[PDB]
């Protein structure tokens, strides 16, 4: 359900609904590392959209502290397909 | 059969309205099919579908990729059709859509790579001499794309030949336009070929035709813009003609030559930059009086470009440039001119960034009082930009007085609520700081008059101003009529407009967040009971500001309110933890922490346990969060005994609630849990020995959160002890239990280390039963994907057999 | 499954052992002080030890069964 | 207080207007660079190179 292709410079975004909860482990405590997404998931009309519900993005997506500790930020683009 | 291949190459519909897997499958198969299909039918059908009037964006992208792949394979068979393809795709290069242009350029690039240079030149040469100006532009852009694809030196001979043509001036014009489009398209990649292009195009500046001279000057400007901050010894044979032309030409050609001069000047040294500026400067001063509203924009751009270099110093600028600039450009005619207004503001700011803020600021600050408000907003914008970029070190008594009087008069003379005057007032007062003591009475009178009435759109702007200036307002030991303002803001607490109520609450909070409760004149005991009914309002700004205010009051003025009301307020705040705006939740967490720190953990904890016992799911989850907050603000040594005493109650769904609360507690406190792992270990043992699936699933969740919470703190003993009870659950078929067990194992991989996990997996990796092998290889792959490097030091020794060598001998070396 | 070095219920001893030999050689090439240790132990230049490890990378543990 | 605030405004406005009166007494063809449109007013090396190219294309065919 995850895109997981090696990413790049595009910054993942979150919608107003879930702003501030992890994209991997969907958690409500301590954000750590900025989310990067693949270029295909940010191409064209997809730029700036929510990495969970493809809707309008209002904030930067983050991996939680527990995910970065477990290096779950190094597994590829976390855009849900 | 002919339509044979057509019916089978409907693969492009297989792709167009098709699934991604069959998309790529048909892509690969049609790539293998292309050489045999032949370019004739393929293009005969695809170019109509690409010419479809309502095609989509990504359908177009996929079609372009199909073109790319079917063009790579069939290389030299595309020649007899090139012309046709071009007439379809020579448009899409002047299209107002950026991605259409990218796709057209990619198509033309792959076409030029498939075919040869001679073919492209032979098909594109007849339209070089065309009279329709619409064709000569697409032709130049396509030649630029071909040069970018096949390289510049491959096209250099054709260029050198075409702009020496004595046959017609149209061919020369189009060749110079090709050079200009090459520059525009390739940018800083033209630097190795700069001198070649310059010597190819340089003889056009002295042509007998005026259109050739203009296009040559535009091409020189394009090359100089692509080359910057390098490239200057390649622009040497153009310096003499360009300056002689700006000395002799007049009009459109003069504008082109001046644009060229302006793009060339920043590439020189101080000498040449200083010497050349003088010449073009006398010419530009003469041209300050010409008519077209294009000429003004070009002159402003050139002034900004030249005044930003080192060869030009502030003395010459203030002596020669500032008087005519401010005499000719600063009139309200410039203000109603929306085209060059921003250009004038930027040019003036960048002038002040070199000559000094004082002169600019004076010359326009006398103009802040004006009959037209457009000219007022322009001056205010420029002034606040200069102030933000430089600050206000050089404000004099006279200048300070004038500034204050001007901003005060501008504030009152305001028709519609604008952010311009608000931000100007704010930054001026914030930059002056402790220096504005008597204009503090004056400003307080002004904001009192604005906040008294007039539709609450002036009142909310006054409240914003108070919120942003209260720091410097109190910074000078003046609060008193500070209290006079707070009284009026209090009276303005019943408002039908929530937007104005938000600003009122913000201003009140900014006041009290710097006004001591002793001397905060409205007695805290009276305010707070007036404040508690506002907590049930449903506007987000009102709610956030009310919660923040109650939090400040509970943090500092806790003594005045009799408790019980604090308990009611916290029990009401309990429901805001589920708010669907992070802000509301953040402020609620803060305020709950303050109230808990104020009234003490005992009573609130008793109430929270009672509330956790009797309510529905979401309220119980919020109660769990609240218990974790109380235990973090007041050390968990005050919460843990009362919470563990509740586990001694004999009922199911009661122990599971205690376990869920412990799970979230450890996840929420993180590092603080290092002192409390020994206390909860026997309870987790009991729960891990519990038959109920939820009891073991929740105990595994607790183990995971506890493991990831303490890491680097030396708690490995209890975690190994608990792993001894978690591990037997690996043979569980229930999905939720096994999910929690995997989570706990991956947390222990971090807290306990991969060596222990490998030691637990070794004997099962090669078990005779396939179930054991599946489970153990899943666990092992999870251990291997994380920390693959550490495992190098942990693998056990495996002896050589007759066929193969398995000992790692390097690690047996002994220095 | 897409990661090289992972196993499954049908993995044999030979595949496991060649996988750990191969990533052992890569770890030796990576870490600067392990290669120092080996080059001092067998009295060779470090470039020679690196080339020997790369040459051993191809068929560690001998050719497979049957 | 409101009456005093209204007075203060009246006086400031009057002072500004008097100062203004004091000062006052003391005292397009359209052409775009995005077009080739000129305002009013109105052997070969290209064929040789073209001939060289045409020769290459004919030879390949
Ligand atoms: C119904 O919509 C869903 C389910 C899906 C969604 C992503 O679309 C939507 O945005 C999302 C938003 C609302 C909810 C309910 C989700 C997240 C929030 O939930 C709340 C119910 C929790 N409550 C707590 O966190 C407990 C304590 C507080 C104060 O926090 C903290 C950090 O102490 C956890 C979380 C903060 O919920
Ligand atoms: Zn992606
Ligand atoms: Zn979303
Ligand atoms: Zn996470």
């Amino acid at each position: 359900i995850f895109c997981r292709k090696q990413a790049g410079v595009a910054i993942g975004r979150l919608c107003e609904k879930c702003d501030g909860k992890c994209v991997i482990c969907d958690s409500y405590v301590r954000p750590c590392t900025l989310v990067r997404i693949c270029d295909e998931c940010n191409y064209g009309s997809y730029q700036g959209r929510c990495v969970i519900c493809g809707g309008p993005g209002v904030s930067d997506a983050y991996y939680c502290k527990e995910c970065t500790i477990q290096e779950k930020d190094r597994d590829g683009c976390p855009k849900i397909v | 059969e002919e339509q044979k291949e057509r019916k089978i190459m409907k693969l492009l519909l297989k792709i167009k309205n098709g699934t991604p897997p069959m998309r790529k499958a048909a892509l690969r198969q049609i790539t293998d099919k292309a050489r045999e299909f032949g370019a004739g039918p393929l293009f005969n059908q695809i170019l109509p579908l690409l010419m479809s009037p309502t095609l989509e964006d990504q359908e177009r992208h996929l079609l372009v990729k199909v073109i790319d792949r079917i063009l790579y394979k069939l290389d030299d068979l595309v020649r007899p059709y090139v012309h046709k393809i071009l007439v379809v795709i020579e448009p899409l290069l002047i299209d107002e859509d950026y991605y259409a242009r990218v796709e057209g350029r990619e198509i033309i690039s792959n076409l030029a790579k498939a075919a040869g240079l001679a073919t492209m030149i032979s098909t594109m040469r007849p339209d070089i001499d065309n009279m329709d100006e619409y064709v000569r532009n697409t032709t130049a852009r396509a030649f630029a794309v071909v040069a970018s694809a096949l390289g510049i030196p491959s096209l250099l001979p054709f260029l050198k030949a075409v702009c020496k043509s004595k046959k017609s001036w149209q061919a020369r014009h189009t060749g110079i336009k090709i050079v200009q489009q090459i520059a525009i398209l390739m940018g800083c990649a033209i630097l190795p070929h700069l001198r070649s292009l310059v010597e190819i195009i340089e003889h056009g500046l002295v042509d007998e035709q005026q259109k050739v001279r203009t296009i040559s000057a535009l091409a020189i400007a394009a090359l100089a813009e692509a080359a910057t901050p390098y490239g200057i010894e390649s622009f040497d044979s153009v310096l003499k003609p360009l300056w002689k032309g700006i000395r002799q030409h007049r009009g459109k050609g003069l504008a082109a030559f001046l644009k060229a001069i302006g793009y060339l000047i920043p590439l020189m040294d101080a000498e040449y930059a200083n010497y050349y500026t003088r010449e073009v400067m006398l010419i530009l001063i003469r041209e300050f009086q010409s008519p077209d509203e294009e000429m003004k924009k070009i002159v402003l751009k050139v002034v900004k470009q030249c005044c930003g270099t080192d060869g030009v110093e502030a003395n010459y600028i203030k002596t020669e440039i500032l008087p005519p600039f401010f005499k000719h450009f600063w009139q309200h005619r410039m203000a109603l001119d929306r085209r060059n207004y921003r250009q004038l503001v930027d040019t003036t700011v960048e002038l002040a960034n070199k000559v000094g803020a004082a002169e600019i600021i004076s010359r326009i600050v006398d103009d802040l009082k004006d009959e037209a408000e457009q000219y007022r907003k322009m001056v205010m914008e420029t002034i606040e930009k200069i102030m933000g970029n430089l600050g206000a070190a050089d404000i004099d008594h006279k200048l300070e007085e004038q500034l204050i009087d001007g901003i005060l008069y501008a504030f009152q003379e305001q028709t519609t609520e604008d952010s311009v005057m608000l931000n100007g007032f704010g930054t001026v007062v914030n930059a002056l700081g402790k220096r504005v003591k008597p204009y503090l009475p004056q400003i307080c009178g002004t904001v009192l008059w604005r906040l008294n009435n007039k539709s609450a759109k002036v009142r909310q702007q006054a409240a914003d101003l108070i919120s942003r200036t209260a720091v410097v307002m109190k910074t000078c030991q003046e609060e008193k009529l500070m209290g006079h303002l707070g009284v009026v803001l209090y009276e303005y607490l019943g408002e039908e407009y929530p937007e104005v109520l938000g600003s009122i609450l913000g201003a009140l909070k900014a006041i009290v967040n710097v006004i001591g409760m002793h001397k905060m004149t409205p007695p805290i005991k009276d305010l707070l009971p007036r404040l508690t009914p506002i907590l049930k309002n449903r506007h987000e700004k009102v709610q956030e500001n009310c919660i923040d205010l109650v939090g400040r009051i509970a943090d500092r003025g806790a003594e005045y309110v009799s408790a019980r009301e604090w308990m009611r307020i916290c029990f009401e705040l309990l429901e805001l933890l589920k708010a669907h705006k992070k802000a509301i939740r953040r402020a609620t967490v803060n305020t709950f922490g303050y109230i808990a720190k104020a009234i003490g953990p005992h009573d609130v904890l008793a109430t929270l346990l009672n509330n956790l016992k009797v309510q529905e799911r979401q309220n119980r989850v919020c109660t769990t969060v609240a218990i974790a907050i109380v235990a973090e603000t007041c050390s968990p040594f005050t919460v843990l005994p009362a919470l563990m005493n509740e586990y001694r109650v004999p009922e199911l769904n009661v122990q599971n609630g205690v376990l869920k609360s412990l799970s979230f507690l450890f996840e929420y406190i993180g590092e603080m849990g290092k002192d409390y792992i020994y206390a909860v270990t026997p309870l987790l043992e009991d729960a891990l020995m519990d038959r109920d699936l939820v009891h073991r699933q929740t105990a595994s969740a607790v183990v995971q959160h506890m493991s990831l919470g303490v890491y680097g703190f030396g708690c490995e003993d209890s975690l190994n002890h608990l792993l001894n009870y978690v591990w037997p659950n690996v043979f569980e078929t229930s999905p939720h239990v096994i999910q929690a067990v995997m989570g706990a194992l991956e947390g222990l991989r971090v807290a306990i280390g991969p060596c222990r996990m490998l030691q637990y997996c070794l004997q099962g990796l090669f078990h005779p039963a396939r179930k054991v092998r599946d489970v153990y290889w899943k666990i092992y792959n999870s251990i291997y994907i994380g920390s693959q490097d550490a495992l190098i030091a942990h693998y056990p020794r495996i002896y050589n057999d007759d066929k193969n060598t398995y000992i790692r001998y390097e690690l047996d070396y002994i220095l | 499954s897409k990661y090289i070095g992972t196993g499954h219920a049908d993995t044999t001893k030979w595949e496991w052992l060649v996988n750990q030999h191969r990533d052992s050689y890569c770890s030796y090439m990576g870490h600067f002080d392990l290669l120092n240790y080996f080059a001092i132990a067998e009295n060779e230049s470090k470039a020679r030890v690196r080339f020997n490890l790369m040459e051993k990378m191809l068929q560690p543990c001998g050719p497979p069964a049957d | 207080d409101q009456n005093k605030l209204e007075e203060e405004m009246r006086k400031r406005k009057e002072r500004v207007e008097k100062w203004r009166e004091e000062q006052r007494k003391k005292a397009g063809k359209k052409w775009s660079l995005e077009d080739d449109d000129d305002d009013e007013d109105d052997l070969d090396p290209l064929d040789a190179y073209m001939e060289e190219v045409k020769e290459e294309v004919k030879k390949f065919n």
